[PDB]
């Protein structure tokens, strides 16, 4: 037949979107699973990287389509608000975005598809709730499964009957019960090589990178410590201007110094004054954190000094100690220092670590730090990598509670249950939600595939499986098939899965609501 | 080594056949163990090990990005 | 005959992907293991090693060889690197596991062209070695032929 010319074509502009978007989430799909394959990448500056981590590969896929890169903020949004899942959701869009062309071929206005595919949306949303197990967070033993079932991926696995209370205590001492959003950044994980992995803490209170004093005669400990951040640097004077001095005798030269020297004792004699027991002095790259005649100063004056402390560092001490930064000499008070009961640096095979303990007063707030040792340092940053993917699958258990069947149980449940609920649809509400529910079989079939299965064999057997299973059935990579989810321990939270479905449905929006580009200059 | 394997169940045998390799001075086929061709064990257990690692860090590659 | 002219995936940059990158990397493994290759046995023979300046050695060691060679693909690079690896745990041997790397690689891709799933090849060949392990404790022996016979002459 015949029907409307549309002279100008922003239709090529939706094309140029959806073919862009879906060939990055085409890309980053082969890496998904256990089995998923990995990614040579070679970057600008020529390092060459191998990587099968979904936003790592994002980052430096060197993105450039503007609307392609979208998918880089949802991986974001993705690991900030669930920190699991960067793949899946990528996936998901990319698929969304193929039955938005189908549908667009079909005559369907992306307006349409946009709202219909939210209303989709918020079906699969209240179909994972239905799907999910409850779990309480004060039950440390599920909470220490779920995050040890997370880290069976990870190279050192038989540690994590260890690190995963360790990251339950971490998060409970922030999360009390009566709480939904836990903000996972009041948790500093602090390493240093030596000892092993077993020789980890959670501690109350704030643990630095940085040493104590080097000095003789430094006390290096403190009791009953009030404590001070020092954002002012500790030097001898050195002006960025032109200064002329003529020096005809030797007496002419002890006296510069002597005000070299002097200059560095009155700062650390007005710091005194102030009843200030630990200097904890931030870093900065315009002079000296302290002089080494500073710190010989200071240990005549039994103060303990913690030297070149990182700026984020310092924003976790004047959060947890009830101390505040002090920007200058002469406003070093007794007002700006916080408390702590002991302030010491533990040698731990060398680790050389400052931990500040036992706040003891009302300024205390839930500030965490963890202490992780190893004798290398593949040891500290696996524990490390593992902690940080702990503490987010028991925040999601938090935010959101309960966990759901892996393995593609809740793509194949909810596919299901959409294509029978469109049936109670009308017009081309019904055509989308069947859409939707198809695209969400690529979950299942891109695990079947990475897994070395038959595609359409494994996804078929997982919908008839569903007549009478719920989430207890989906893929298995280590039975390589079809089998119980949950005697084989294959547990997502609620939180992962309910991201995956709404950031998708996000993304599909933004990119078909986008018909045209201009610069702006 | 094909006909030591065979008898290797029944133990059953003139000859075991086993541990005969090449002799690559004469050309044939001598038993390496009187001979005096011996590589310690962690040779072999390593070698098959490190091949295969290899092997299947650049199977795992079916894409390659460069910039 | 190179890989180019990806047309897909808008990032600046190519994309090499399917069998194109798999053949790629068996022609670099190939392209390693053709240079140290003749370096096996006491009968093999050595080869010559030039650098960029003019300058150049004779050598049959396969560590050297392998060290010393421009490779311009990472899939002969982790073979190179596997090779100095291989020398900080037995010393020995680097020739002898860049010649087995580079078959299996090349009899894999045949195993893919046959629709067998890499997934599924790379576990076989684990499974297998499992068992060649086995093996190899089953022809194991210690120090013999020192009493009523001497062996040890033919070392000598």
């Amino acid at each position: 037949n015949a029907t409307f010319k549309n002279k100008e074509k922003p239709q090529e502009v939706r094309k140029a979107n959806i073919i862009a978007a879906r060939s990055v989430a085409d890309a980053i799909r082969t890496s998904l699973g256990p089995k998923g394959m990995d990614k040579m990448i070679k970057t600008s500056r020529g390092e060459i990287i191998i990587s099968n981590d979904g936003h790592t590969i994002l980052k430096q896929m060197a993105i450039l389509h503007p609307v392609a890169r979208m998918l880089v903020e949802v991986s974001a949004a993705q690991d900030s608000e669930a920190g699991d899942g960067t793949t899946s959701v990528v996936i998901l869009t990319g698929a969304l975005l193929g039955a938005a062309e189908r549908l667009l071929n079909k005559g369907i206005h992306p307006t349409i598809i946009a709202d219909s595919f939210q209303s989709a949306a918020k079906r699969s949303v209240d179909i994972l709730l239905e799907m999910c197990h409850k779990v309480s967070l004060s039950d440390r033993e599920q909470l220490v499964r779920a995050a040890s079932t997370s880290l069976s991926s990870k190279i050192v696995s038989q540690y994590s009957s260890f690190l995963a209370p360790l990251a339950v205590d971490s998060v409970l001492k922030i999360s009390d019960e009566n709480s939904k959003n836990v903000d996972l950044n009041d948790i500093r994980l602090v390493k240093k090589v030596g000892g092993t992995i077993d020789d980890t803490e959670m501690i109350d209170g704030v643990v630095l990178t940085q040493t104590a004093i080097k000095s003789a005669g430094g006390p290096t400990r403190k009791e009953k410590a009030k404590i001070g951040l020092i954002q002012f640097q500790i030097s001898p004077p050195k002006p960025d201007t032109e200064n002329n001095i003529i020096v005809n005798d030797y007496r002419q030269m002890d006296k510069i110094l002597k005000e070299e020297r002097a200059y560095l004792l009155n700062i650390c004699k007005k710091i005194k004054k102030a009843k200030c027991n630990v200097l904890l002095i931030q870093k900065s790259i315009l002079r000296d954190a302290v002089n080494d005649l500073a710190l010989h100063f200071l240990s005549k004056l039994n103060i303990m000094v913690v030297k070149d402390i990182e700026r984020e560092e310092i924003e976790f001490l004047s959060k947890g100690l009830g101390c505040k930064p002090i920007a200058d000499i002469e406003l070093f008070t007794e007002d700006r220092l916080g408390s702590a009961d002991l302030v010491e640096e533990i040698d731990s095979d060398g680790s050389k670590i400052v931990r500040v303990t036992g706040i003891r007063n009302n300024n205390a707030r839930p500030t965490v730090s963890v202490v992780i040792r190893g004798a290398n340092n593949m040891i500290i940053d696996e524990t490390e990598r593992s902690l940080h993917d702990a503490l987010c699958v028991i925040r999601c258990l938090v935010k959101e509670r309960g966990l759901i069947a892996g393995g593609g149980a809740p793509e194949i449940e909810i596919s299901r249950r959409l294509s029978k609920e469109a049936r109670s649809m009308e017009g081309v509400q019904a055509f989308i939600w069947q859409e939707f529910a198809s695209a969400l079989e690529v979950i299942p079939t891109t695990l079947a595939e990475n897994a070395g299965l038959n595609s359409i064999k494994v996804v078929t057997e997982l919908r008839s499986k569903h007549e009478n299973g719920e989430l207890n059935d989906g893929i298995s990579v280590r039975r390589s098939g079809t089998t119980n989810t949950y005697e084989e321990h294959i547990l997502q939270p609620v939180l992962v899965s309910t991201s995956a479905i709404t950031l998708a449905s996000e993304c599909v929006k933004s990119i078909l609501r986008i018909d045209d580009i201009a610069f702006s200059r | 080594h094909a006909a030591s394997q065979m008898a290797k169940p029944e133990d059953v045998k003139r000859r075991s056949y086993r541990n005969y390799g090449l002799d690559l001075i004469r050309g044939k086929i001598v038993d390496e163990i009187h001979a005096g061709v011996l590589e310690p064990t962690i040779s072999k257990v390593k070698s098959l090990k490190s091949a295969l690692e290899a092997c299947v860090a650049i199977l795992r590659i079916d894409t390659m990005i460069t910039v | 005959f190179n890989n180019s002219r990806s047309d897909t995936l808008f990032l600046g940059g190519e994309k090499i992907s399917g069998d194109d990158i798999r053949n790629q990397n068996v022609l670099a493994t190939m392209a390693v293991a053709n240079v140290v290759k003749s370096s096996l046995g006491p009968v093999g023979l050595d080869k010559m090693l030039v650098d960029d300046i003019g300058d150049f050695t004779v050598t049959n060691d396969g560590a050297t060889i392998l060290s010393l060679l421009d490779v311009q693909h990472p899939a002969g690079k982790i073979l190179v690197e596997l090779a100095q690896q291989q020398d900080r745990e037995i010393g020995d041997g680097t020739t002898s596991v860049v010649i087995i790397a580079s078959e299996l690689l090349k009899r894999a891709n045949e195993l893919v062209k046959n629709k067998i799933h890499p997934t599924t090849i790379i576990t076989g060949f684990r499974v297998a070695l499992r068992e060649a392990i086995r093996f190899i404790n089953e022809v194991l022996s210690t120090s013999v032929d020192t009493l009523g016979k001497e062996t040890l002459i033919n070392i000598a």
